[PDB]
């Protein structure tokens, strides 16, 4: 199952 | 043996019109089990192995939500990276991400990975310790310092050592009839005269799983690489793999040559001789 | 801006026997960027119902795809794989050899 990304951005 | 779960994501910008093309695929070991393609009509995560179809509607809704969220994150990332690298809006560029976990033979967490590439080159990767980052260039330093400040690695570690491993174990059990089965290579040798005085011996390995294999030729008990040819391991299309190794030999001397096949499906390496 | 030219192998799923239904594969790998055109040919002509795998990639980030179709090898029929990529000046065509 995928990670449930708070979200992190480049 | 150990087992792995890996997700591979590719996002390609489309400067002429619209959102990036986004393709996500999930693998357990060498078996693909899910896929999402932004250009497909369903707009859903879709099964690609029978054992994942054991999962109920909640799984597919959940994975679809998350995969769409990943697609938007990559879209944002493409924009940010164009900025970091001072590139124009006119070109197409590519972000790739891979992440996942391995469990060992002990059924416990063994290792985790989480890494990115931009335009085909390393950008940033989580290190083996899952606590720090490898930045490939100065642009990636920006990402590294931001993620260190936000303690991203700690969040990823929780998924990689926990959730990821739990799901991998679940998949291995549900799909045990294939995922936990090795398919030993079916081997044979062919002979192709190239003249009255020389012949090509080709040692074939077919229908094997997983993909890792070693084929080596020896002449009179020693490794022989000269006048050999080895092809890259290739998918059969039915979930198995193929490889062959060939050597050219003097006609009448075929008996000196042996092909040695190593694969985990084999209790002991095979030795083939014409 | 890495550009890597595709490696190509063209081969059958099962050992080829004339008259016996099989699957013709064209495996393209080691390429970047991902945009690529792949066709399977029969006697120089494009085969129409060709399927392909979902785009994935290797440790060095280079992409791979498998294109495949059902086919029945014969003594006279010729098969090939035609690949175009930004790294190629024109399409590369590799003829299918049942012994490889
Ligand atoms: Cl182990
Ligand atoms: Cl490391
Ligand atoms: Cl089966
Ligand atoms: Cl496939
Ligand atoms: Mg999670
Ligand atoms: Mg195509």
């Amino acid at each position: 199952a995928l990670q449930d990304a708070k979200e992190y951005f480049i | 043996g150990s087992h792995s779960m890996r997700y591979f994501f590719t996002s390609v910008s489309r400067p002429g019109r619209g959102e990036p093309r986004f393709i996500a695929v999930g693998y357990v070991d060498d078996t693909q089990f899910v896929r999402f393609d932004s250009d497909a009509a369903s707009q859903r995560m879709e099964p690609r192995a029978p054992w994942i179809e054991q999962e109920g509607p909640e799984y597919w809704d959940g994975e679809t939500r998350k995969v769409k969220a990943h697609s938007q994150t990559h879209r944002v990332d493409l924009g940010t990276l164009r900025g970091y690298y001072n590139q124009s809006e006119a070109g197409s560029h590519t972000v790739q991400r891979m992440y996942g976990c391995d469990v060992g033979s002990d059924w416990r967490f063994l290792r985790g990975y989480h890494q990115y590439a931009y335009d085909g080159k390393d950008y940033i990767a989580l290190k083996e310790d899952l606590r720090s980052w490898t930045a490939a260039d100065m642009a990636a330093q920006t990402t590294k310092h931001k993620w260190e400040a936000a303690h991203v690695a700690e969040q990823l570690r929780a998924y990689l050592e926990g959730t990821c491993v739990e799901w991998l174990r679940r998949y291995l059990e549900n799909g045990k009839e294939t995922l936990q089965r090795t398919d030993a290579p079916k081997t044979h040798m062919t002979h192709h005269a190239v003249s009255d005085h020389e012949a090509t011996l080709r040692c074939w390995a077919l229908s094997f799983y997983p993909a890792e294999i070693t084929l080596t030729w020896q002449r009179d008990g020693e490794d022989q690489t000269q006048d050999t040819e080895l092809v890259e391991t290739r998918p059969a299309g039915d979930g198995t793999f193929q490889k062959w190794a060939a050597v050219v030999v003097p006609s009448g001397q075929e008996q000196r040559y042996t092909c040695h096949v190593q694969h985990e499906g084999l209790p002991k390496p095979l030795t083939l001789r014409w | 801006m890495i550009q890597r030219t595709p490696k190509i192998q063209v081969y059958s799923r099962h050992p080829a026997e004339n008259g016996k239904s099989n699957f013709l594969n064209c495996y393209v790998s080691g390429f970047h960027p991902s945009d690529i055109e792949v066709d399977l040919l029969k006697n120089g002509e494009r085969i129409e119902k060709v399927e392909h795998s979902d785009l994935s990639f290797s440790k060095d980030w280079s992409f791979y795809l498998l294109y495949y179709t059902e086919f029945t090898p014969t003594e006279k029929d010729e098969y090939a794989c035609r690949v175009n990529h930004v790294t190629l000046s024109q399409p590369k065509i590799v003829k299918w050899d049942r012994d490889m």
